[PDB]
Formats: structure tokens, sequence, C-alpha cells
């Protein structure tokens, strides 16, 4: 604020309040993979090469 | 032959996976753009010349 | 010439590469740690996170 002069209009006091809020976006993405892929990974067919 | 009740045609491993085959002039499609999924459906029509 | 005198108007479209400034820490991401749900089938499993 600023003193002011004679014949002026001196300024009052204000108080401001404003507020702010967040906001959401999700992402996804997908892997698949095949029943065969998940065959080999745990099952070892007689030990071959 | 052997064949397939309910579910996906593959091998013993499902290390493949079999598609059906439709002789081509037996085969209807009414949309411009499919859907993701899509019915099956056999349909027979009787003329009455 | 017909008695009047038209006025065309149409839009271009021009294809652009942009340029973006923003100052340090302008805004804060929280994030938490990717959650994977799974989908089951015959022939395939599915994750997605």
């Amino acid at each position: 604020r600023v003193a002011s002069g004679a014949g002026l209009p001196t300024s009052r006091q204000t108080t401001i309040m404003v507020t702010k809020y967040s906001e959401k976006s999700p992402i996804t993405i997908p892997f698949e993979l095949s029943a065969a892929c998940l065959t080999y990974l745990r099952e070892t067919f007689e030990g071959t090469i | 032959l052997t064949c397939v009740m309910r579910g996906y045609l593959y091998n013993t491993l499902k290390t493949e996976v079999f598609a059906l085959m439709i002789p081509k002039d037996m085969y209807l499609t009414w949309e411009e753009t499919r859907g993701r999924l899509q019915y099956v459906y056999l349909i027979i029509v009787y003329d009455y010349d | 010439h017909p008695g009047f005198a038209l006025t065309a108007v149409r839009t271009d479209t021009f294809e652009v590469d942009m340029l973006l400034y923003s100052g340090k820490s302008c805004t804060s991401v929280i994030i938490n740690n990717p959650i994977v749900t799974k989908e089951e089938r015959d022939i395939s499993t599915t994750y997605h996170v």
C-alpha cells in the first residue's frame, strides 16, 4: 500500500485468497506371453541339449 | 480325426494354434469396419424356386 | 457476370515444430509404483502394468 496525499482517496487493506487443484492422468502398457513360453519356462523335458 | 467341441485349436504343447478355414464363396461380412470381437455364425437359407 | 461477387474462405494446415520453455520445478508430479494385472487364456497370458 502507498500513503495518499491531500484530496486523493486512501487505499484500503485487502486479503486475497486463492486455491489450486491437482489433476490425474494414468497410463497403461501391456505385454503378453504365449503358452509355449510359459510351458518351456518351467518344464524341462528329458534334459537334452 | 480329433475334433474340438469347446476351445482353441492347437498342438499338444500349444506350440502352434490353428485357424478355422472357410471356403471363400461361403464367407459373409456385413459391416464396413469391424469391432474388436466378432462372433461366427453358420447360416443355411432356403430358396423356394 | 452474375450480379453478385462471392467471397471465398478456406483454411490451410501447416506442419509445425514447437518450442516449449518451463521453469525449474514449475509443477510437481506424484507417482506410485506400477501395478501389474494378469489376464489368463488357454493360448496366452497378458499382463497390464
